[PDB]
């Protein structure tokens, strides 16, 4: 049976599993001939319901086309004699890992390029017409140089804006809950790259407070953590906000006012930080920042400049 | 940029004349494309 | 990479199916009989024709690697609609097709039984010749078709839906009937149809007002020679093909 484009994974030395995972889920290897550092995701056929997994072939198709800096490297993807593997150039560090690492220390220059990375990263999978749809610490990866990596576009999908008559019609309840955006908490389906910009800006503040700003237990909660720090969702801060079926069906707090810049203080301090984040955690998607916009922002082109990782990741 | 395409004489060619037949004439076929 | 889903004439005449003694007109035409499979369902799935497109793709690739001995075209192309509707995401549950599959292969047997043996069965080959078929492409499932740069072409010389729908109609047929998505570049065979559509049509696209004749704005590497040389092969295989009912039919 030839097969000369799929090769077997032996090819690999499976070294370790990665992030305590589920099962024989994720595995650092390395190539028994050049010692190429690789990280094997199995792909999960639990629901072998229809087929080989969908979910699978979209976040594969998707991998394939992004081919960035700070996009994650698929490799290629190979197969045993059935499983099948995604392989991926290995990257040694998290986000998620980091900041729950204490002994880590980045510095106000450090942060800046860590969020100039991320973006600039958000600003090419947008440019190619791709939503992550699933932002988090944890599916930010660093290498041992210091170069930020998009990761996990198992969520992923791509976006038009055709057809200017009808709507896209998208997944609805997409994004962890913690980094999930307002818009997509009131029930839109016709939404694009801000929900993912949304997330960027609970991670940058995560990289001074170290955790989740807003751990929410229900759709709802997070939906009135949102509120008392970004302050009450009214119409007469997000134009046309009444049309959402549930911005009634939703009991929301009426007093509240924005304490973004407010709360981060305390834990930021550079000015131009927190506007930034004040920018990116906009309520109304159409008011938030963009990736080229949030890019060109002072807090990236004043002192300290941005500067490289290497040397804060050997501790 | 483009001029409006313009339907030729009646093609002496024998690419026309051999289509013409390898498909079928195009006027008749033409309602079903 | 680039050119690793391209042949030429050599490595077509020898293909897996010519290793077991399958004569070359014979596998092209077990081709067109995939493709027009392909169609069939696609259209009872109902499905867009880029989705039967793509597994029209998948199967020729399929078979630069397999042969038809080992896999008959009857149980893959099933499979490559599924795997396709996938893909070009417009899904369809596996039950519909082996459904569907039947309904175009056995118009006769009383559809069978969903909890028998022998259609468990089926559910079965097919998902596992859907791996098989993931594995034999490398999982490149990113196709490119004529089709797109056929309109795209057509919208910018200002052809007339009489003209447009030509093309398109031929970019379909180059994809049923040759096998020139293994021969040359999408944007390539955009041109073939465009140039094939015209000459049919007996309509002629002038050069545009910047001195570039109108394949310039698809393709770089097209000439007027390959124009003939391509529509001449196109016609070629057209005349080989048995009953060309299949053309204006289906
Ligand atoms: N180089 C890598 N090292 C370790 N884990 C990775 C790597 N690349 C991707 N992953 C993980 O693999 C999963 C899928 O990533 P993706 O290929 O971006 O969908 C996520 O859980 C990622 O965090």
């Amino acid at each position: 049976v030839e097969c000369p484009f799929c090769d077997e994974v032996s090819k690999y030395e499976k070294l370790a599993k990665i992030g305590q995972g589920t099962f024989g889920e994720v595995f650092k290897a390395r190539h028994r001939k050049t010692g190429q550092k690789v990280a094997l995701k199995k792909v999960l056929m639990e629901n072998e319901k229809e087929g080989f997994p969908i979910t699978a072939l979209r976040e594969i198709k998707i991998l394939q086309l992004l081919k960035h800096e700070n996009v994650v490297n698929l490799i290629e993807i190979c197969r045993t004699k059935g499983s099948i593997y995604l392989v991926f150039d290995f990257c040694e560090h998290d986000l998620a890992g980091l900041l729950s690492n204490v002994l880590v220390k980045f510095t106000l220059s450090e942060i800046k390029r860590v969020m100039q990375m991320l973006l600039n990263g958000l600003y090419y999978i947008h440019r190619n017409k791709i939503l992550h749809r699933d932002m988090k610490a944890a599916n930010v990866l660093i290498t041992r140089d210091g170069v930020l990596k998009l990761a996990d576009f198992g969520l992923a999908r791509a976006f038009s804006l055709a057809k200017n008559s009808q709507p896209n019609r998208y997944t609805n309840r997409v994004v962890t809950l913690w980094y999930r955006p307002p818009e997509l908490l009131l029930g839109e389906r016709d939404y694009g790259p801000p929900i993912d910009l949304w997330g960027a800006g609970c991670i940058m503040a995560e990289m001074w407070t170290r955790s989740p700003i807003m751990q929410g237990n229900t759709e709802q909660h997070q939906l009135a953590l949102i509120s008392q720090l970004c302050g009450s969702i009214t119409p007469e801060v997000w134009p046309n906000v009444d049309n959402y079926e549930l911005y009634e069906k939703l009991e929301l707090v009426k007093g509240q006012k924005r304490k973004v810049k407010d709360r981060l203080k305390a834990y930021v301090r550079d000015p131009y930080a927190l506007d930034l984040i004040d920018k990116l955690l906009v309520l109304d998607p159409a008011q938030r920042i963009d990736s080229d916009d949030a890019l060109n922002h002072d807090f990236f082109w004043s002192d300290p400049m941005p500067s490289d990782l290497k040397g804060m990741l050997s501790t | 940029l483009f001029a409006e395409p313009y339907k030729v004489t009646s093609k002496e060619d024998k690419l026309s004349s051999r289509i013409q037949s390898m498909l079928g004439n195009y006027d008749e076929m033409k309602d079903f494309i | 990479n680039n050119k690793r889903w391209y042949f030429t004439r050599e490595q077509l005449e020898n293909s897996p199916s010519r290793r077991f003694g399958v004569d070359p007109d014979k596998e092209l035409s077990y081709r067109q009989q995939a493709a027009n499979l392909l169609q069939d369902m696609g259209q009872r799935l109902n499905v867009s024709q880029l989705t039967i497109n793509t597994a029209i793709v998948y199967m020729h690739r399929f078979y630069m690697i397999q042969s038809f001995t080992q896999f008959p075209g009857n149980s893959v192309a099933p499979a490559a609609l599924f795997l396709a509707a996938k893909v070009e995401e417009q899904p369809k549950k596996l039950e519909h097709v082996i459904k569907v599959a039947h309904t175009c292969l056995h118009p006769q047997e009383s559809l069978p039984d969903t909890r028998s043996e022998a259609y468990l069965q089926q559910v079965q080959d097919l998902v596992i010749l859907e791996s098989i078929i993931l594995q034999t492409l490398g999982f490149e499932l990113t196709i490119d078709h004529p089709h797109t740069h056929v309109v795209k072409c057509t919208q910018l010389v200002r052809a007339s839906k009489d003209l447009a729908q030509t093309s398109y109609f031929m970019a379909t047929n180059s994809l049923h009937l040759t096998t020139f998505s293994l021969q040359y570049t999408p944007p390539v065979v955009a041109c073939v149809c465009i140039h094939l559509a015209c000459k049919w049509s007996n309509w002629e696209i002038p050069v545009s007002t910047d001195g570039k004749h109108w394949w310039e704005y698809v393709d770089a590497t097209v000439t007027l020679e390959l124009l003939d040389e391509l529509t001449h092969e196109f016609l070629q295989i057209l005349e080989k093909t048995p009953n060309r009912l299949k053309r204006i039919w289906n």
